[PDB]
């Protein structure tokens, strides 16, 4: 028992070096594991380490110091696909393998031409407004009233272009596009 | 090739019933593990088994049974299902005790006090804005699945009958429509952006496909309207030149 | 201290 | 001086369906400090030294879990080897395992051992380089292939070079009064006429630590080596050891024979004769 | 299956003196398999309160054990060690010699 990591969530921009750490209680621990868990998936084994020191596996690096009960993982060239919950596992003798809480790592995309805008959509039953094309630095609120979701990053692949987006919807006729508790830039393009 | 398999990958339980998650592995592994993950934390050790024929109790063993009759199998049995046992259960296996553990596919398990609180989603697709076309030359469609319980949904985008993975973005976890309730229904949204030229082509067929995991054909219901079974709910829209 | 690794069945 | 830490494991299948026996013991140099016995009522790793009792509860729980894992591994190994050699389930067989590390006085890694035997014959052993195996027969080759496919020699290298040395140093510091001590031998010589003209001299060295000691008989300035009755170094039960060596000499010629004693606690070697 | 016959050595912890308490020891070694019967004898009668060390083995895989009990040696009393093993058709008795 007692395995603890950097709680998170942490944010590292695309192409940079990220660093996660983890401590444990049992001094006699002799094997340590780093796992990668995407939302809705199972832990995919990243690395294992046993001897004191450093271990290189491509972009990933494991460091281990038993003298201070410390283990850590370093990631080079942080890619958007590296955004995931990283799990620290320590073996406490026998089959007692204990995991930490997991550190959620978010790799931020590089935005080409920020162009904040808000639009309106339609269908056959509710009303949906879309906030899009803003920088990754912008945060999104949820209070208001009406349901408001979180920020999401889409990759257009061939266009070498990514974009941030967020959605709000309701069935109340008093709902509108310009109706936005979070700080939003004033150049938000509105339809006309 | 050899691997590890859990079964089922999804199951809804009425409180009081019994259910056993099977876990098997081919690759001659001695050690096997049963972990419970609640999404507010990491996964905690339920049970472990160093060898075939021997078992061990771990970090959270309260309420669970196990058996290691042979090397390949290590099932996890819940005798009296209680609502607090709603979690995602993972099975693992390793060559020797202390070596690297390899996980399976997981099992989303939800125990409900009342089966009448399970609901399938209402999926609707919203067409892009002409102003977004005039300003950005890109069109974004918004899929929205509303009013379902529990969180067992998997959304995907299909264009002309073929699934796409570009310009798509689904919310990480659903929202609560009435968050004060422990049995509050959930909602999920997703986005699909493609060029305005692609949207204005009236031949394109856009379909949002939402997989909902619910009851099975062996689950008793006995109510007037309908029972939520494991099904696919799709909502589609077509392009137009305007 | 005992070895926590490297003990495999024959 | 030079130090070492070694663990010994014995698992015996008992004829029938009875629970097999498992005994594990741990030594620092020549001093036992931990043990486990499957027939005991504790079912936990127990201390057999004053300085190892200071360790925390997490230490004892981890050691208990690991020694139980060893026990279960051997439980499987008994039936597996029985099937390997087409042996009957009516007999009793024995699996033995030994592993540890030796240092070179400066507490730096010197050697590492992991050896495995079925009944009383060698089955498989990790070589000196801690990366290759030595299999004794054609089933030990099957086990060898299995352990190479699972990279056991790598893990055992990590233990023998890393954890074993660390905890050997930690054990040498904790209880330095006991482990790093050196007890000088207390010696004497006895004379017994086996007949009228016969004689024999016994050279006795008692209460010495560590157990390594050299007793030799020398006649008129040259060692005899072969003409002696030397016995195995034995324990007294108090942490020290005893050893004696007898030589047959003619009566009146007891002064031709001298006993030479060498031990750590003696800065200069000793020479005794029938006074 | 190869078997080995126990070496038996009877002695005392400290040099013996009549009227002074000591520990009678019987050290067996170099035997296989591990099961072995050992009793310490006072004037031919079986001493009940006997402890023994934890079973270990030597560099050639053969086992060794130390059975011991506290005793006050006298000039009249004689002590011995009685050991039975699968390699012995009968128990082997080693008398206690002061040398």
């Amino acid at each position: 028992k007692e395995v603890e990591q950097n709680s998170g969530p942490l944010s590292v921009p695309e192409g940079a070096i990220a660093s996660l750490n983890c401590t444990y209680s049992y001094r006699g621990s002799q094997s340590f594991f780093w796992y990668r868990q995407y939302s809705g998936k199972s832990p995919e084994l990243i690395m294992f380490i046993a001897s004191n020191g450093d271990k290189e596996d491509g972009r990933f690096t494991a460091q281990l110091n038993k003298a201070s009960q410390y283990v850590s993982l370093l990631i080079r060239d942080s890619q958007p696909s590296d955004s995931a919950t990283y799990l620290c596992a320590v073996n406490f003798g026998g089959g007692k393998l204990i995991f930490g809480q997991g550190t959620e790592l978010s790799v931020k995309p590089n935005i080409q031409n920020p162009d904040p805008a808000v639009y309106q959509l339609r269908d056959s039953d509710k009303s949906v407004c879309l906030f899009t094309d803003f920088d990754s630095q912008t945060n999104v609120s949820q209070s208001k009233d009406v349901y408001i979701t979180d920020k999401c990053v889409l990759d257009m692949r061939s266009m070498d272009f990514k974009s941030n987006s967020a959605v709000a919807w309701s069935n109340k006729s008093d709902f509108a596009c310009a109706n936005n508790n979070s700080i939003i830039p004033e150049d938000t393009f509105f339809p006309s | 090739i050899a691997g590890i398999t859990q079964a089922p990958t999804s199951q809804i339980l009425a409180a009081g019933r019994r259910m056993t998650l099977r876990c098997t592995q081919d690759m001659r592994h001695n050690a096997m593990y049963w972990y419970r993950q609640d999404l507010g934390l990491g996964l905690r050790l339920i049970h472990y088994s160093n060898t075939a024929g021997t078992t061990g109790k771990g970090e959270v063993p309260d309420g669970y049974s196990v058996s290691r009759a042979n090397t390949d199998d290590f099932p996890l049995t819940l005798a009296s299902a209680v609502p607090s046992q709603t979690s995602v259960y993972f099975c693992a296996s390793s060559w020797s005790f202390g070596t690297e553990a390899f996980f399976g596919q997981g099992t989303r398990l939800t125990v409900v006090e009342d089966l009448n609180k399970v609901f399938p989603p209402e999926v609707a697709v919203f067409e892009p804005s002409e102003a977004e076309i005039s300003h950005t030359q890109k069109a974004t469609l918004v899929c929205l699945a509303t009013g379902f319980y529990p969180d067992h949904v998997e959304l995907s985008w299909w264009v002309n009958g073929k699934e796409v993975h570009s310009g798509v973005c689904t919310d990480p976890q659903p929202l609560k429509e009435q968050p004060a309730l422990n049995d509050s229904r959930y909602a999920l949204s997703s986005r699909l952006r493609v060029s305005a030229t692609f949207w204005q082509d009236p031949r394109n067929h856009f379909r949002c496909q939402v997989q909902f995991y619910g009851l099975s054909e062996n689950d008793e219901w006995t109510q007037d309207r309908a029972k939520p079974v494991t099904q696919i709910v799709s909502a589609e829209a077509w392009g137009r030149a305007d | 201290e005992l070895a926590g690794i490297g003990i495999l069945t024959v | 001086g030079s130090h070492s830490m070694r663990y010994f494991f014995t698992s015996v299948s008992r004829p029938g369906r009875g629970e097999p026996r498992f005994i594990a013991v741990g030594y620092v140099d020549d001093t036992q400090f931990v043990r486990f016995d499957s027939d005991a009522a504790s079912q936990r790793m127990e201390p057999r030294a004053p300085w190892i009792e200071q360790e925390g509860p997490e230490y004892w729980d981890g050691e208990t879990r690991k020694v139980k894992a060893h026990s279960q591994t051997h439980r499987v190994d008994l039936g597996t080897l029985r099937g390997y050699y087409n042996q009957s389930e009516a007999g009793s067989h024995t699996v033995q395992r030994m592993y540890g590390c030796d240092v070179g006085s400066d507490w730096r890694f010197l050697r590492g051992y992991h050896q495995y035997a079925y009944d009383g014959k060698d089955y498989i052993a990790l070589k000196e380089d801690l990366r290759s195996w030595t299999a004794a027969d054609m089933a030990a080759q099957t086990t060898k292939h299995k352990w190479e496919a699972a990279h056991v020699a790598e893990q055992l290298r990590a233990y023998l070079e890393g954890t074993c040395v660390e905890w050997l140093r930690r054990y040498l510091e904790n209880g330095k009064e006991t482990l790093q001590r050196t007890d000088a031998p207390k010696t004497h010589m006895t004379h017994h006429a086996v007949s009228d003209h016969e004689a024999t001299l016994r050279c006795w060295a008692l209460s010495f630590y560590p157990a390594e000691i050299t007793l030799t008989w020398q006649r008129d300035g040259e060692d005899q080596t072969q003409d002696t009755e030397l016995v195995e170094t034995r324990p007294a039960g108090d942490g020290t050891f005893q050893k004696w060596a007898a030589v047959v000499v003619p009566s009146g010629q007891e002064q031709r024979y001298t006993c030479h004693v060498q031990h750590e606690g003696l800065p200069k070697p000793l020479t005794l004769r029938w006074e | 299956m190869i078997q080995r016959t126990p070496k038996i050595q009877v002695y005392s912890r400290h040099p013996a003196e009549n009227g002074k308490s000591n520990f009678l020891n019987c050290y067996v070694s170099g035997f296989h398999p591990s099961d072995i019967e050992v009793d310490l004898l006072k004037n031919g009668e079986r001493i009940e309160k006997v402890e023994h060390s934890d079973l270990s083995f030597s560099k050639d895989w053969s086992f060794y054990l130390l059975y011991y009990t506290e005793f006050t040696p006298t000039e009249k009393d004689e002590y011995a060690c009685r050991v039975n093993h699968v390699t012995l058709s009968q128990p082997k008795i080693v008398k206690w010699d002061r040398d």
